[PDB]
């Protein structure tokens, strides 16, 4: 809901069909079929939620259009929020601007979280009166000023050096301020609502807030989730927070991640920061170089390494990098550390519940007769495929005016559209129109 | 007057309200499938339902593809964002393709913005300050506020400020008779100029003069515009603010493009997420266009698949020449149109047919129409032929240097004589081949 | 006046301030060691190399366009900076050495 | 000049509602974000029409 | 002015035509060339008419016959006031900027605009100029006398103005010219030049920019200072998408017009395949050059791709391109070139010279002997003549070799010569 | 407490002047192997030889890196030890052989000890003293300043030359501020004031340390070490806030840069001009580069020239491939990938693969550090699996099945467990057998 509402690939898949015993349910949150697929995540999911391992790899084959992606992105959903997760592509890992290691390791860094948490004591109250005197006598005549809260009003005496700091920040009362106890930090928070009515015009610094209720002083601790990698580039960076956003990280020296791992070391012996374990996953890592390979196998085995799953729909073939062809297009390596889960293909009695399931997300109404031929078409065709005309369907439907997409318009979309396999054929009949590798092409039509 | 490249004759789609397609409309002639296949996609963009949806539209040369790609941008209408783009444009030497693609997708969609301000203009009758007699204890010295009287055409007010935007107007050293502009909102202060009727005074001056504006005083406009998303996280990237003397040379660099994260993407999804909550903004999807799509990598490719599962994703079209060849970036792989197959399974296949002889002549009708130009009839049967025989795009281009020599020969309408001379000094594709077999040196 | 309040206040920093110097400074001491005569900046260098510079440096850029150097940085009479900005930029590059 | 032709009609100041936010961090903490939102002095405005 | 010593294309100016499009037998340091100067002709009046953009034409022909001048003499003929871009096709390619965007770059600089701006301007000769310290009366009080033929009249300055007579020292007795709206003063000579006339004159100022130069200054802070340093770097399509709107919207107030110039492209066939596949986009747009391309190679490879295509552009290329065709000349205008190069490189050439430098300009090519005949004037002036011999012109074909010969030469030398293989024998015997 | 492929190996499990135990340290068979790289431990102790490389070679699933970790464990967290793969040679700041040379130099460390006596507590009260000036004068003249300390259990009156009074009035110290004086190099530091001077103010932006624990006077010894490359990088890099060339620092990016031979030089002058005085000590550390099967013929060509250098440490190299093809040259055949004149100038290390015996114990030991117990049954099946599929895979199994058990309430894994769990996960021969059966693209 706080997200964009366009609806995507797959908007319908929330979380994961698998109870507290982990038996799939057939359909159940939003997906459907793969049982054993789903199982087989469940466990990498309560894996995580653990989070008393590190530093292991997992896989997740299939061919075209089998359930890779909706698989993944279901564990992501129900892993939840405050869980730091980052889903990338293998070919993003390719850049002019960092190094293939360094972009990696930094695909390595942003899957671990860790939660801060600290306490501040501070002074928050309206001013009523301030007296400083200056000629009376002189040199800091401990002048005292007022603080007014709802609940509680005091008085306090005011220091030298309290003294020059109210100077700076000029201060007419009539005001709500903040002063920190430990270093003594004024800060302005904004003028009261009697103030409002001097001016018609007024600047774009004033503003109005109301007085701050209860004790003067209190107590509170505040906490904040920061991953790694921002760690690593703030401590970079003279600013390194503009380099976040700006995205130019400048491939940080791997010297200053020693000492950030010696910080979160330190931190987690005090117990004030605990780290969460991510989830890493990567989409179509079947091209890859074998450099990213060799250092994927290496960084997988350090302290901190997030859980790792990827997808990839090749066959045996060659890896990019290589003349020789290894099975699956990853080395044997990367196969020998890591876990293999196989996605099977559906059945037809699946593909209608994926359809209708998808057709409640579109928000379309679709008659009986037309989930048989949408599917009798969705068997010869990818599953992939006559989801686009569900879409298709409901605007020529739309045109017509009436209600739930007809049958006849199904009918009239597929042949407005064509499909994949008919394509090649109409290109190799009319090959002589077509533009060839070699080149050659007729434009002509006159013999 | 008007310029004329192989364009400006196509209005639009030109379909009916039931979705038949005429047989000839709005420079369009024949095509009806196809016609009706955009037709449909148009209305999907219109229903803003639907993100990340992709057609292609694949067929042979000079079918009529990009013709069409720019009848359904005409047919969007200017409030609907349109993005040409070429796969040859896609790689730069500044950042990685990626980027490049993602960023482009972005720059697709579109947003739209209204806020209302409030703003106080018109001539400086009379400024005064008003110093406090009391000294608080705070400062040595100050001002309570300062009041500055303002005169306009169809009336004048007097104005109660604060210190601050006083000191802005020391800061645009203001004097008694200067048109300025104060902004309610940021408290921003503009001297515009001074007041026409004090131009008189001196006879030579280095100072611009304005009327004096008109309006009561103060006024009250909202502002409509609207600005895609990746402007915003442009303006988000590199900020205009701030006098330091690092900024002043940040500015002074020139743009050099970068990979944005997608943290900050996902900060502007936010508050683009807010403003459409409370009703001040409204989010409206745009069509990205890619034209020979084949001259794309396959890591663009591999890349394009896991784009258009974002929810964010513009509707994207395709359009592709060539049959079944081999992918760039590939060594053995054949594919056709020259898209991998994981990405043709997404998309959507309209194809294109050719034209017949009869449709061509009519094309050379309605494009000399187009050019204004008079052609006889005779002579029209000829340059009908003439395209049949050799391209379609060649009678096109035949048509623009025969009205030259008709105008040598003082003739207003095109003859035959003209176009048959005009055929030895133009050659075409398979003339130039014929002759480049037998030569010395490459012909 | 309340639509402007109700504007202006929700300025959220997205990390914070207090998470930039959290996460920087450092919990180790001093530490007053030696390592400062190990370091000698690249500054320092410039300066204790001055008999160097001064006997070796020798050529001229015979060719040079005056005033290309107030037109570079955009700071002159006339141009789109504003006028009290390149005063006080001129002030600071006074100042600075 | 002739690009600085009139502008503010149709353009939006864009900085006035905090899509420019990662400006914040250098002179701005949280918990005086978060209290500064809180203690807003919206309801009086109402009471006082 | 424009100081230069000799080009190739020094002697012919402007092609050569008659209102009737037809091409003389020499006209205008143009000879032979029949077709394609009339060809080329009509291309240059569809420039002058400028109703039609974005148009390719092809000119293709042998090595060292009638291409490079046809553009030259269109680009001369065409004249000055109008664009004109010619670029070789490995320029494009840059390290800095990608080819894409240099290649956009061009289509942007070969289209200018013409901007016209009123002003009211006051110049004259100064005798008197008085300024006076700031008083409690007046913030500043001077006056200055302009004195010209016509009128004399005395004016009182603005203040401001005062900071401008002061800010640049300013010495009673020189011509200067004040603006009046633009603020600043213009110095003319001293009293070098005569008033004219009336002090205060209306007048317009034309300025001519293109569309690249009015691209480059919206995208950086100074970008006319981009436009010299070759810095520009990959301008925002956005920013030329306003560009465009803003121009038309000045097109439909009538204050700017734009000039369809045009673009011309040596050494098309070494361009890469992705710039091929750009031009057929960037043609088809609304503002676009007229574009002419020569190739001197057919039937070879395109960079980029294995398959060799025709005249080595592809097709695709091929079909938004016009072919102009020229033709390898003849004995009898060989000789004629060669007397135009005589007449324009100060060298007296005897007739019996001149039979023996056409048939070598036949039996081996004209670019040689148009080479020798200024070899020879050196070997003349060493004997003191004025007028070449022929003992000069077969002295200068003995010291310098031709490529054929040389080629046979190199054949029959072939061991002295370095090899492919990397094999040489430096010593002379066994 | 995370676990991660490892961490059950604790050093390389030797004993005194002897042949290596049987299982030790987490360490199962090959004695031979981790007893040679035992003398290893010892040669890099002598801190005598320079640039001498050895190579252990063997193939996959042999132990290969945690013998690596276990010489990391064995040198100790002082001697520096710096993981490396072939693959981060390769970058586009600069050039691969700079990385390397830069990687060369991160090995070696420096230890820095320093002894100062200091004087910490607080102020009492400072006196002048007057006494006669050497050359006569009307005004006045102070021999010695008197300032007295006061510390937790102790108290202590100093005296010290008038010259201490600009200090003085530099840290601004007056009374009743506990301060921090240097015996020999003099001058002071105010730390912060007195804790019980904290409510005299009610608001107040100064802090309160409380005195000093211990007597007043105290000498203490603080050894810090640090790196050549870390020291190098100071010396490139400029130090300034509002400096102008620091100016340049902002607004522009730092990257990378090629350093040059005469800096380098020139620190291992002072390096060795503070090593000569005994204040330093210079310890060299080891290098470590995984998979040097990656590393192009170019960065093995500069590793010749760079092993032979006086400063270079001794680099441990890991390749598992037999023949290969040299990466940059097509036609050239070497074992292991190293070129034959690299592999002239080092000693290699065979690996031999593990027994069935000795593959149940790795489970078995696995499992206490995994904190997973098994059965005899359950394990014996691990066994088989392990030798027969992979031992990876038998490793990779053990957190599948707790979590089944998991779900079954069981605390132990049983047979019905682990065939589950085999299931739901395939190892690689499966998987490529299933690829072979299906014309989906699979
Ligand atoms: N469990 C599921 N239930 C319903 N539909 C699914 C499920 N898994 C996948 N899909 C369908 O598969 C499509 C995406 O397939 P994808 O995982 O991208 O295949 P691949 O990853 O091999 O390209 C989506 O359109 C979605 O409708
Ligand atoms: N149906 C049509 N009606 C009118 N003109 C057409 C039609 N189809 C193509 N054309 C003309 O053909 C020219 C080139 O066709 P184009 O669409 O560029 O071919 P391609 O799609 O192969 O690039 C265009 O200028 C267009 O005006
Ligand atoms: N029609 C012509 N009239 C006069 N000189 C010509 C003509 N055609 C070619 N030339 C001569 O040819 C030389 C350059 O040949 P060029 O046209 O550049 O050949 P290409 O363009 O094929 O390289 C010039 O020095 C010019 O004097
Ligand atoms: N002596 C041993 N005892 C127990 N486990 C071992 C022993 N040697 C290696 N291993 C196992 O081997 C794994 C490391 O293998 P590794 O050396 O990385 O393979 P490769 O030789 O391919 O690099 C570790 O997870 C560890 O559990
Ligand atoms: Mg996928
Ligand atoms: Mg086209
Ligand atoms: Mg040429
Ligand atoms: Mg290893």
């Amino acid at each position: 809901l706080k997200s964009l509402s366009l609806i995507a690939a797959h908007s319908h898949i929330t979380g994961l069909g698998l109870d507290e015993n982990l038996q799939p349910r057939p359909t159940s949150e939003g997906m459907v079929g793969q049982l054993q697929a789903r199982r087989a995540a469940g466990v990498i999911l309560k894996m995580v939620q653990n989070g008393t391992i590190a530093g292991r790899a997992v896989l997740v084959a299939g061919p075209p259009s089998t359930g890779k992606t909706a698989l993944a992105m279901g564990v992501s959903q129900s892993l939840g929020k405050d869980v730091p997760f980052t889903a990338i592509a293998g070919s993003e890992i390719f850049s002019l601007e960092l190094s293939k290691t360094e972009a990696l390791t930094q695909a390595f860094r942003k899957s671990i979280g860790i939660k801060i948490k600290e306490e501040t004591e501070l002074i928050e109250g309206e001013v009523v009166e301030i007296q400083i005197d200056r000629s009376i006598t002189g040199g800091h005549k401990q002048g005292k000023l007022t603080i007014k809260t709802t609940d509680m009003e005091t008085i306090y005496e005011l220091g030298n050096k309290m003294i020059d700091g109210l100077t700076k920040e000029k201060v007419l009362a009539g005001d709500v301020i903040s002063i920190d106890k430990a270093s003594g930090k004024i800060t302005k928070l904004g003028r009261s609502f009697a103030r409002s009515r001097d001016y018609d015009a007024m600047g774009a610094d004033t503003r109005f807030v109301q007085c701050p209720e209860g004790e003067l002083q209190k107590r509170k601790t505040v906490v904040h989730t920061v991953s790694l990698h921002e760690i690593d580039v703030i401590n970079s960076r003279t600013q390194g927070f503009l380099a976040l956003f700006t995205g130019d990280t400048g491939e940080i020296r791997s010297e200053v991640r020693d000492q950030i791992n010696t910080k979160v070391a330190e931190w987690k012996e005090e117990g004030k920061a605990e780290i969460v374990p991510g989830v890493l996953f990567i989409d179509e890592v079947h091209m890859l170089d074998i450099e990213c390979f060799s250092f994927i196998n290496r960084a997988l085995e350090d302290e901190f390494a997030p859980i790792v799953m990827m997808a990839t729909n090749r066959g045996v073939s060659k890896t990019r990098g290589t003349n020789y062809k290894s099975p699956h297009g990853l080395p044997l390596d990367l196969l020998d550390r890591s876990i293999i889960i196989t996605t099977k293909s559906y059945n037809e009695q699946e593909i209608k519940t994926i359809l209708s399931i998808r057709a409640q997300e579109e928000e379309v109404e679709l008659s009986s007769d037309a989930l048989d031929l949408l599917t009798k078409t969705g068997v010869e065709t990818s599953l992939r495929y006559s989801s686009n005309l569900i879409s298709v369907a409901q605007q020529i439907a739309m045109k017509r005016k009436n209600n739930t997409v007809e049958v006849e318009d199904v009918k009239r979309a597929y042949l407005l559209f064509l499909d994949s396999a008919r394509s090649v054929k109409y290109v190799q009949e009319n090959e002589s129109q077509y533009i060839d590798d070699q080149g050659n092409v007729q434009i002509s039509i006159a013999k | 007057v008007t310029r004329t490249a192989a364009h400006t004759h196509i209005k639009g789609l030109g379909l009916d309200e039931s979705g038949v397609a005429k047989r000839v409309e709005g420079g369009f002639v024949g095509q009806i499938e196809a016609r009706e296949a955009c037709g449909v996609i148009v209305d999907l963009i219109k229903a803003k339902k639907m993100s990340g949806r992709a057609i292609l539209l694949a067929g042979g040369p000079s079918t009529g593809k990009t013709a069409l790609a720019l009848a359904i941008s005409q047919e969007l209408g200017p409030k609907v964002p349109f993005c040409p783009l070429v796969g040859s444009e896609l790689y730069s030497v500044e950042v990685k393709k990626t980027e490049t693609l993602m960023e482009n997708f972005r720059r697709a969609i579109g947003l739209r913005i209204k806020e209302t301000k409030e703003v106080y203009e018109g001539e400086v009758t009379e400024l005064t300050p008003e110093d406090a007699e009391n000294p608080l204890g705070g400062y040595g010295k100050t001002i309570s506020h300062v009041i500055v009287g303002l005169k306009s055409a169809k009336g004048t007010k007097t104005l109660r400020l604060d210190p601050t935007i006083y000191e802005s107007i020391q800061r645009e050293k203001v004097s008694i008779g200067d048109v300025i502009y104060i902004e309610a909102n940021t408290g921003a202060v503009k001297r515009v100029g001074r007041s026409d009727a004090y131009a008189t005074e001196f006879d030579l001056e280095t100072e611009e003069y304005v009327p004096l504006p008109k309006g009561e005083v103060h006024k009250k406009k909202e502002i409509v515009q609207d600005v895609t998303l990746h402007d915003l996280d442009v303006a988000n990237a590199r900020p205009q603010g701030g006098q330091d003397v690092i900024s002043m040379m940040g500015q002074l660099l020139k743009p050099k493009k970068t990979e944005i994260t997608e943290k900050l993407r996902q900060e502007v999804n936010k508050v683009v997420a807010k403003y459409i909550d409370q009703g001040v903004a409204e989010l409206i999807p745009g069509v990205l266009f890619i034209d020979e799509v084949n001259m794309l990598d396959i890591e663009i490719f591999t890349y394009l698949n896991k784009a258009l599962e974002s929810n964010i994703a513009p509707v994207v079209v395709l359009a592709s020449n060539r049959g079944m060849t081999t992918v760039r970036g590939t060594e053995d792989v054949i594919s056709p149109h020259g898209v991998p197959p994981d990405l043709i399974d997404r998309l959507l296949i309209v194809r294109t047919l050719p034209y017949d002889k009869d449709e061509i002549r009519t094309i050379i009708e309605r494009r000399a129409t187009v050019e204004r130009l008079q052609v006889e009839s005779s002579a029209l049967d000829l340059l009908a032929t003439m395209g049949t025989e050799t391209s379609l795009r060649y009678a096109l281009q035949l048509l623009a240097p025969c009205g030259i020599l008709a105008q040598t020969s003082n003739r207003k309408e095109i003859v035959v004589n003209d176009v048959n001379e005009a055929k030895l000094l133009f050659l075409d594709a398979k003339r130039s081949t014929k002759i480049l077999e037998t030569s010395a040196n490459y012909l | 006046v309340n639509k402007l309040r109700c504007d202006r206040r929700p300025i959220f920093g997205k990390n914070l301030i207090d998470l930039l110097t959290k996460d920087r400074r450092v919990k180790y001491d001093k530490s007053s060691i030696i390592d400062n005569e190990l370091i000698k900046p690249l500054q320092t260098r410039v300066l204790d190399n001055r008999k160097i510079i001064d006997t070796f440096a020798v050529l001229t850029p015979s060719a040079v366009s005056l005033d290309m150097r107030k037109l570079a940085l955009g700071l002159n009479d006339d141009s789109s900076v504003g006028e009290n900005t390149r005063l006080k930029v001129m002030q600071n590059c006074f100042e600075v050495s | 000049k002739l690009f600085k032709k009139n502008n503010q009609v149709n353009r939006v100041d864009l900085d006035f509602l905090n899509l420019v936010f990662t400006l914040n961090d250098k002179d701005l903490t949280s918990y005086h974000a978060e209290e500064i939102s809180k203690l807003t002095c919206v309801k009086n405005f109402v009471e006082e029409v």
